[PDB]
């Protein structure tokens, strides 16, 4: 519900650019009986970064929920149109001096004007109409991150995946080698977070889990993308929901790349590290600690419920795998639930999950089944024998009619 | 008693579909006596009179329709399926008051029989 163990500005803090009141916006969105309060402490935190049409909304949203220098506000627009005036006409200038370089850093200047002004369609067409102009590889690169992360900002994840995917099968597959082991600039990092960010949006968990744990901790924090600890968070989450357990030991418990990220959330790694030593009790408390303030996550708290509701069913299947027969109370005080509700859970993951067993309800005891395989084989075999025989019988029936010419007019 | 040695006596052998078959259906379907039929029903028909013309499919409607109610009446729902289904999947250009309430009984005689309704051919 309410929490107020998240900093949110710490949290604001941590992104740079326009990009921090997306989030906040999500922060007046979740924020029951807080709502106020959030927003009013994010108007006092973040009202720099030239804020107009949101800071209107805001203040409008907190004027109806609980005049000003609008002279000011309307020269400051007026001295925008004559800034966006200026620039088309030294725009206008470089296209008569036909200058790619000139007009491409032109069309960036429009484009990051109409991002803090609002304007999100003139500002695709700059940039479809700026993507033609290609000579080097390195300014193949730079448009791609220029759309990739106007894309982000637009939110169609398709596009940023199937052009993430593009620009890196594109380079004799990232020069091979990686030019010494990866450059300096770390253009791959910020790839592989960005198609990770849109696979995690497109309800694929594992391949958002499998390609954000290539991403490495050089790359220090890109505003604009996601934050170290967002990545640790999604990376853990996401692996702990999909991958089994020999693959969670070899490319999350064992690899040397991912326990950096995980040095910056101490609860993920604890989570992570008690699933995997069969302490289910302590990591499921500490999942629903955790999930309140993740709820308040831009881009992962619509993927929260269903996550948690998987990283559970993987503990029940991996709590009665060693088992023959478990004792029923001992499961419910390991789940912190009651015995009837876990009754009621190992039906509904008997019925069709993964767990083969049988309820015996007279003494709560969970107990494991073992199917028999020739019996098994000689029931199919039975039945489908009947059905062949119902079929050919159905098929004799249909070539006498045919042949007889029977039909109704 | 009479629509019963009227087609072991025009029809070639017991597997041959004759247009008494109906009218025997027919007849011990409205007075309650559906213990004679069943020796014309048991047999898998494999071949249809042509009666020197006529027999049109009405005949082959009504034989595959009474036999199915007459099979339900005794909770015999293995059979009547499938005699709902050989009526309903009669080749047709037009629509009839024999495979639509036959479909409709199917419906009702699968879900008995089975779980779900089962997919036509």
């Amino acid at each position: 519900v309410e929490n107020p163990s998240l900093d949110l500005e710490q949290y604001a803090a941590s992104y740079s650019g326009l990009m921090r009141i997306e989030r906040l916006q999500f922060i007046a969105d979740h924020c029951p009986t807080l709502r106020v309060e959030a927003l009013k402490m994010a108007l006092s935190f973040v009202q720099r970064t030239f804020n107009v049409d949101m800071y209107e909304e805001i203040h409008r949203k907190l004027s109806e929920a609980t005049a000003l220098d609008t002279a000011w506000v309307e020269a400051t627009r007026k001295k925008a149109l004559l800034k966006l005036e200026k620039l088309d006409t030294d725009l206008k200038n470089y296209k008569g001096n036909s200058i790619k370089e000139s007009i491409r850093r032109g069309h960036d200047d429009l484009g990051d004007h109409y991002l803090d002004c609002g304007d999100l369609s003139n500002a695709l067409k700059c940039y479809s109409r700026a993507r033609d102009y290609c000579t080097s590889a390195k300014h193949v690169i730079n448009m791609c991150l220029n759309v990739i992360k106007v894309s982000v900002y637009l939110q169609n994840w398709s596009h940023v995946l199937s052009y993430v995917s593009k620009a890196e099968s594109t380079p004799e597959i990232a020069e091979q080698r990686g030019e010494r082991d990866s450059q300096t600039q770390a253009i791959l990092t910020k790839l592989k977070c960005a198609a990770g960010l849109a696979e995690l949006a497109a309800r694929k968990y594992k391949q958002a889990a499998k390609c954000l744990l290539l991403a490495s901790f050089d790359h220090c924090d890109f505003p604009e993308l996601l934050s170290p600890s967002n990545v640790a968070i999604y990376g853990g989450l996401c692996a702990l929901a999909t991958f089994d357990r020999q693959e969670l030991q070899r490319n999350v418990i064992s690899s040397s790349s991912f326990k950096l990220f995980l040095e910056l959330e101490p609860q993920v790694r604890d989570i992570i590290f008690k699933f995997y030593e069969s302490k289910y009790a302590s990591c499921l408390k500490m999942l629903d600690e955790m999930k309140d303030n993740l709820l308040l996550d831009m881009y992962l708290a619509p993927h929260v419920r269903t996550l948690y509701t998987q990283i559970r069913n993987r503990a029940l299947i991996q709590y009665f795998s060693p088992y023959v027969s478990a004792d029923m109370h001992r499961m419910a005080a390991a789940f912190n639930t009651t015995v009837a509700a876990l009754e009621d859970e190992l039906t509904q993951l008997i019925l069709e999950g993964l767990i083969s067993a049988r309820v015996d309800s007279h003494s709560k005891i969970l107990y494991a089944r073992d199917v028999d395989q020739r019996s098994t084989t000689f029931e199919k075999s039975l039945l489908m024998g009947k059905e062949f025989q119902r079929r050919a019988k159905a098929m004799m029936l249909r070539a006498a009619v045919l042949r007889n010419q029977i039909h109704v007019k | 008693g009479i629509l019963k040695q009227a087609i072991d006596k025009m029809q070639m052998n017991t597997n041959q579909l004759t247009s008494i078959h109906a009218d025997l259906c027919q007849l011990c379907l409205l007075a309650k006596c559906f213990k004679p039929a069943l020796p014309y029903l048991d047999v898998d028909m494999m071949d249809i009179c042509k009666e020197n013309g006529a027999y049109d499919a009405k005949h082959f409607l009504c034989y595959y329709y009474y036999g199915g109610m007459i099979y339900t009446g005794l909770k015999n729902f293995e059979r009547a399926l499938y005699f709902y289904e050989q009526a309903i999947t009669t080749p047709a250009m037009a629509v009839s008051h024999i495979m639509l309430e036959s479909y409709k009984k199917y419906i009702l005689v699968s879900l008995i029989l089975l779980g779900k309704v089962q997919q036509l051919p």
